[PDB]
């Protein structure tokens, strides 16, 4: 199940 | 160019989560612009073969997406309080 105290995203670029 | 089970063989295993983080991100970032790095985050947990399942099936990212903000959110009022 989800945890809320996951690991943030960070996409290569956000205009994605 | 679309994201290919193959594709994803190609990969070491944490390359294929950001691989599939960043086809999912822009729909995601569509969906709630502000939570958006913290809900791939959040998805990133789930299974490849299961997160290529939601790449396929706009339902099933929609329903996925909806069930992790509403934990986000639980959470964070349990922290703002």
């Amino acid at each position: 199940t989800l945890n809320p105290n996951a690991k943030e995203f960070n996409p290569r670029s956000f205009s994605q | 160019s679309p994201l290919t089970a193959s594709m994803l063989a190609s990969a070491p295993p944490q390359e294929q989560k950001q691989m599939l983080g960043e086809r999912l991100f822009p729909l995601i970032q569509a969906m709630h612009p502000t939570l958006a790095g913290k809900i791939t985050g959040m998805l990133l947990e789930i299974d490849n073969s299961e997160l290529l399942h939601m790449l396929e099936s706009p339902e099933s990212l929609r329903s996925k997406v909806d069930e992790a903000v509403a934990v986000l959110q639980a959470h964070q009022a349990k922290e703002a309080a």
